[PDB]
C-alpha cells in the first residue's frame, strides 16, 4: 500500500562506527575468578568475569 | 620521632622510654581528661604488633 | 578425612573426569570433583 | 630509573569536629554481650499501627513462605499450582499463610522489646492477582 504523503528518500553518507555489539555484550555464569582479596568477581569481560 | 627539649639539652624521646612515661600515668587522669579507660596511652606504644591476616594480605604489601 | 588440601583433591579426583564451565564432572554420576578457575 | 605506576598520595584536610576511678572492674570494662530482651507483645486492642499489611510486609510473607515451600511443600491449599510463588501468593490470597508479622515498636533500655504481632490472616492484603 501507498504511503498517503510521499517521503523524503535519498543518498546520505553513513559511516559504521566501531561500536561492536559482539565486542561490548557480556553475560555470565555463577561461576568464575574472584579476586583473592576480597573474594569478589573479577572485573569485566576482560578477566572472563565479573 | 619526638625530641625532649630541656632549656637546650636535646634528648632523642624513644618508644622504650614513652611507654615508660605513659605507664605512669593513672586511670584518673586519663578519666579526667575525658579519655575513656580503653584509651589509657600505655596502649599507644606496642612491644607485639600483629601482622595481619593472609586473607588480607594474598600472594605488594609482604615485603 | 586425610584433610588433604583442594589442589590435591583435584589431582587425586583426576581419574573420575568425564568428557566456560570451570568445573569438572564425574564420568561416572557426573558430580562436580573440584573446579579450576585459575591457578595461585 | 623512570617509574610509571605512581600511587597518588592521599590527603584528608577536614578535620573533625565531633561534639576513685580505679583501673577496671568485670563489669564496666567488658559485658559486651548485652543483656537478653523480654518480649513484651501489645495487647490486640492496644496496637496502633496499620491492618493493613504493607507492601514490604506482604512481599516479605510471600518470600518467605515460597522459599519454606521450596524445602517443604506440605501445603494446606485446595487447587494446585506449579510454582511456590503462586503458591505463596493464594495462600497469602485465601489466609492461610501459616506466618506472623511482628512490628518491633520500641526497644526499651530495662530490656525489652515492646513488639505488635499481626496475624497476616486477618489483615488487608495490597497485592495485585
Ligand atoms: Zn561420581
Amino acid at each position: 500500500e501507498y504511503f498517503d504523503a510521499a517521503i523524503f528518500i535519498g543518498p546520505t553518507y553513513h559511516q559504521r562506527l566501531q561500536k561492536f555489539v559482539l565486542d561490548d555484550r557480556y553475560a555470565v555464569a555463577s561461576y568464575g575468578p574472584t579476586d583473592a582479596l576480597t573474594g569478589q568477581p573479577l572485573d569485566g569481560k576482560r578477566s572472563h568475569g565479573g | 620521632t619526638f625530641w625532649a627539649d630541656q632549656q637546650g639539652k636535646i634528648d632523642k624521646l624513644y618508644p622504650q622510654i614513652i611507654r615508660e612515661i605513659f605507664s605512669r600515668v593513672t586511670y584518673d587522669t586519663v578519666v579526667k581528661l575525658g579519655r575513656s579507660k580503653n584509651s589509657h596511652p600505655e596502649k599507644l606504644v606496642l612491644k607485639a604488633i600483629q601482622i595481619p591476616p593472609i586473607s588480607i594480605r594474598p600472594g605488594d604489601i609482604n615485603n | 578425612a586425610a584433610e588433604a588440601s583442594y589442589d590435591t583433591m583435584r589431582t587425586k579426583l583426576m581419574k573420575f573426569s568425564g568428557i566456560l564451565i570451570y568445573s569438572y564432572f564425574c564420568k561416572i554420576c557426573g558430580e562436580e570433583l573440584a573446579h579450576f578457575i585459575q591457578e595461585d | 630509573l623512570i617509574m610509571d605506576d605512581l600511587v597518588e598520595e592521599y590527603v584528608e584536610t577536614e578535620e573533625e569536629n565531633l561534639v576513685e576511678i580505679v583501673e577496671s572492674p568485670s563489669i564496666c570494662e567488658g559485658f559486651v554481650q548485652a543483656s537478653s530482651q523480654t518480649l513484651v507483645i501489645i495487647p490486640d486492642n492496644e496496637r496502633i499501627t496499620s491492618n493493613v499489611l504493607t507492601t514490604f510486609e506482604a512481599t516479605r510473607l510471600v518470600a518467605v513462605r515460597a522459599q519454606q515451600l521450596a524445602i517443604n511443600g506440605s501445603t494446606m491449599l485446595k487447587k494446585k499450582y506449579s510454582s511456590p510463588i503462586d503458591i505463596a501468593k493464594q495462600e497469602l490470597f485465601n489466609r492461610k499463610i501459616p506466618l506472623l508479622v511482628m512490628r518491633c515498636i520500641k526497644v526499651t533500655p530495662e530490656g525489652q522489646k515492646i513488639v505488635e504481632i499481626w496475624n497476616p490472616r486477618e489483615m488487608g492484603i495490597p497485592l495485585l492477582d
